[PDB]
RNA sequence: UGAAGAGUUUGAUCAUGGCUCAGAUUGAACGCUGGCGGCAGGCCUAACACAUGCAAGUCGAACGGUCCGGAAGAAGCUUUCUUUUGGACAGUGGCGGACGGGUGAGUAAUGUCUGGGAAACUGCCUGAUGGAGGGGGAUAACUACUGGAAACGGUAGCUAAUACCGCAUAACGUCGCAAGACCAAAGAGGUUUUCUUGCCAUCGGAUGUGCCCAGAUGGGAUUAGCUAGUAGGUGGGGUAACGGCUCACCUAGGCGACGAUCCCUAGCUGGUCUGAGAGGAUGACCAGCCACACUGGAACUGAGACACGGUCCAGACUCCUACGGGAGGCAGCAGUGGGGAAUAUUGCACAAUGGGCGCAAGCCUGAUGCAGCCAUGCCGCGUGUAUGAAGAAGGCCUUCGGGUUGUAAAGUACUUUCGCGGGGAGGAAGGGAGCGACGAGCUCAUUGACGUUACCCGCGAAGUAGCACCGGCUAACUCCGUGCCAGCAGCCGCGGUAAUACGGAGGGUGCAAGCGUUAAUCGGAAUUACUGGGCGUAAAGCGCACGCAGGCGGUUUGUUAAGUCAGAUGUGAAAUCCC
């Protein structure tokens, strides 16, 4: 976070997929982000589906992914272009998903 | 405070705590004897830490107080001289809200706490609206002259007639007053509490 | 103020430098520490010489560096 | 200019002024030189409304200390 | 009256070691979840750029006109016009703007902190002494004319003061020698021969400051020799004053491992938080000090600003423009836009308290006193409180026996919210008027919230509710689906047909809008350990000799007694820490 700030914005450079380590196997969704801090780190994309393109621009939280060595940050869904998960009945507090009527 | 279903805490503690209609055969503990939830029928498997935990639990539930102050009073009673267990009940039994209950002004400690906060209770003349107030001996606790009309206390004190009071107290239904003789000992109090089990827990 | 020191130099005229030393405890450790200071005392009579342990008292600033003057000589010589 | 005014301890439901002799520059509730008494507008806290302590102020009066209009009234009441 | 940590390196154990977890705080926020009430609080990100309004005036007991208002005249009425008078705007004249308010960039330095010293000053105010005689001179307003689109400006004529100047008296003060000579000063107003306001000179007081000194004040030497006015002397210049502060001449020193110089960072302090203490971190609200207002530099006038609404010069920007030339700069209040995860009414008002000016009347005062928006926090009520059937339905859990939610899951009443009506606080009384010399003092009246909130009284409807989590640490269970499949995970791990850690459902725990979560600060770590530690094998003794500084060092006596110790006194910044 550099300035030790809770959150930091950044423009995505590429929204590619990565595979877990030895004990796991899947297609975890990540994306390189150029935070305003001047650093280009990779953040994980929580949820079963996102809508992040090339000019996504999403706020970074900060969390290490035991599966993906390097991804020490998590994306905050529900802020900016990062649309919250759809039909999220459970984790709405996270991923940012308004309670259906 | 907890503020919620009290008729469930009784069963959970295994013992019938006097929260309200504990007299009537309505008290769930009388109909069904087992803690709340679905696992209340299954055979419980308590451990050492279990008996001590659930022990102080019912203790704090009776007086209906937070875990903070309840722990604070423990440290104090454990600081002063004399058996800790004895001193413990002394302080908790000294609470204004508690005294009012023992005096009969309130149906329960919960209602008593309300009466105090409502300034409907005085102490040695001056009014006191703090339930955590420590009542010392020789102190008189009567109802407010303006509150001497509310039907609620009018019915409470009415039932207080003929009813005996604790040796450490002495009320006057007529004047609707009361006096805190001295600090009640464990002998006077007949609570389903094991002062020796509650202390071990805090020991750890 | 009266200060005691040594005459480590008598090169200048009417001006002698006295090396005063003191012992103070450390603000943290507390152990005694040695600390000295050079003071240019006045000596119009050029009486005091090198090796003389004289006394120093505060007087009218004869100059910018000299604000002290010779009072009395404790001993005779100890180079 | 050394002046003798009232120091308001003013608090929500608590009006108390402290007739003190202090410099005019200093704030109304700043560092004062020396208190000579007190003043209770409602005079509810204590029966003794005010305690001028004549002898005390009698010293500053003439030393160059000037008393305000309001304080002068209380002082004159002695 | 003061001291209980845990998880993770092994197949297992001990030792070492780093990381990590719950605590308190922060001028916040995002994600999803909303009722109310008291109190408190709000751009911690771009000193980024800013629309609009506001942020200092006040005096006619200084002087001529205009505007506004009243009264009395020449007149039959009207027009017109005359005199007197109140307020004030324009001008002239006096005082004030360097107080208050905002911000923290810059800054390591007696800048600040603590105690002293003196080569000093101090408007208004207070005490004491003395005095105020005669005279002369100048510039505006105003009047006339001309130039310009405007700002604004040029010329000619008249004129006054508590505006300037020359001479006396000297209480005194200054200067040489030693114990002599020189040098001052404006009235005005009235209940006007009596006071009031003010002035000139001197001493002192009060208060506020300039300057100097001892000690203390972060990180790095992969920053070490550095320095020419640079160090000292004489004389001179300069200033309110010491000082190479500045100049001439002479001398040639001065400083450094007790680390100068250089570089980096940060307003400082009191304090705040934490801790048993020591100590660590921080210093945001409030109080003191310092520094800074378009960027940079400088000077003047003054008691004091080298001075936001003062001035001069350099640079950039925005706006106006018949482009000739001008007007500004909210890191002042509110507010806008941008940025950002993000933080509000371009609201109301002066009576009170306090401040500036005036004799007073009185005027000014978004300083401030309040309200509004946002649960951001805390206090008495998030998803409810109390009441309630051996309990026939529904939601939840289940060993399918049962159990649980038990206003019913219906209702009803509630703490009593909300809402409506009335009264309407100060937790402060004057201004004014009457008595008194509109002085002291006494008496009386008006004005209530801040150009109506709080609280009190009356009336009165029940009047939303959701999120996180349930393998262990973490308090809280199984069935079904899927099946190393899909997925969970801070660490140890779990899932290959019984998975309580995957998705769903019933049930349960937590929060009771907080609780979780994210971020930030402190200790535990006796893992720098002064109190609390180690170096044969775990990280760790220099290969040896010798030797400088330094540290340490036998015994006896005397003086000094600087260190050290003791009593008294001054300061102990205030605030706070502690009680």
């Amino acid at each position: 976070a550099l300035e030790a700030c809770p959150q930091k914005r950044g423009v995505c450079t590429r929204v590619y997929t990565t595979t877990p380590k030895k004990p796991n196997s899947a297609l975890r969704k990540v994306c390189r982000v150029r935070l305003t801090n001047g650093f280009e780190v990779t953040s994980y994309i929580g949820g079963e589906g996102h809508n992040l393109q090339e000019h996504s621009v999403i706020l970074i939280r900060g969390g290490r992914v035991k599966d993906l060595p390097g991804v020490r940050y998590h994306t905050v869904r529900g802020a900016l272009d990062c649309s919250g998960v759809k039909d999220r009945k459970q984790a709405r507090s996270k991923y940012g998903v308004k309670r259906p009527k | 405070r907890y503020l919620g279903p009290k008729l469930k805490l009784s069963r959970r503690e295994g013992t019938d705590l006097f929260l309200k209609s504990g007299v009537r055969a309505i008290d769930t503990k009388c109909k069904i004897e087992q803690a709340p939830g679905q696992h209340g029928a299954r055979k419980p498997r308590l451990s050492d830490y279990g008996v001590q935990l659930r022990e102080k639990q019912k203790v704090r539930r009776i007086y209906g107080v937070l875990e903070r102050q309840f722990r604070n009073y423990y440290k104090e009673a454990a600081r002063l001289k004399g058996n800790t267990g004895e001193n413990l009940l002394a302080l908790l039994e000294g609470r204004l809200d508690n005294v009012v209950y023992r005096m009969g002004f309130g149906a329960t400690r919960a209602e008593a706490r309300q009466l105090v906060s409502h300034k409907a209770i005085m102490v040695n003349g001056r009014v006191v609206n703090i339930a955590s107030y420590q009542v010392s001996p020789n102190d008189v606790v009567s109802i407010r002259e303006k509150a001497k009309k509310q039907s609620r206390v009018k019915a409470a004190l009415e039932l207080a007639e003929q009813r005996e009071k604790p040796t450490w107290l002495e009320v006057d239904a007529g004047k609707m007053e009361g006096t805190f003789k001295r600090k009640p000992e464990r002998s006077d109090l007949s609570a389903d509490i094991n002062e020796h089990l509650i202390v071990e827990l805090y020991s750890k | 103020r009266t200060l005691q020191g040594r005459v480590v130099s008598d090169k200048m005229e009417k001006s002698i430098v006295v090396a005063i030393e003191r012992f103070v405890k450390h603000p943290i450790y507390g152990k005694f520490i040695k600390r000295t200071t050079k003071l240019h005392v006045h000596d119009e009579n050029n009486e005091c010489g090198i090796g003389d342990v004289v006394e120093i008292r505060e007087c009218r600033p004869l100059s910018k560096t000299k604000s002290w003057t010779l009072v009395r000589v404790v001993e005779k010589a100890v180079l | 200019m050394v002046t003798i005014r009232l120091a308001r301890h003013g608090a929500k439901k608590r009006p108390f002024y402290q007739v003190v002799v202090a410099d005019s520059r200093n704030a109304r509730n700043g560092r004062f030189i020396e208190r000579v008494g007190f003043f209770n507008p409602i005079a509810s806290e204590k029966e003794e409304g005010t305690r001028l302590d004549l002898d005390r102020i009698a010293h500053w009066v003439g030393q160059g200390a000037t008393i305000s209009d309001r304080v002068a009234a209380l002082i004159k009441e002695v």
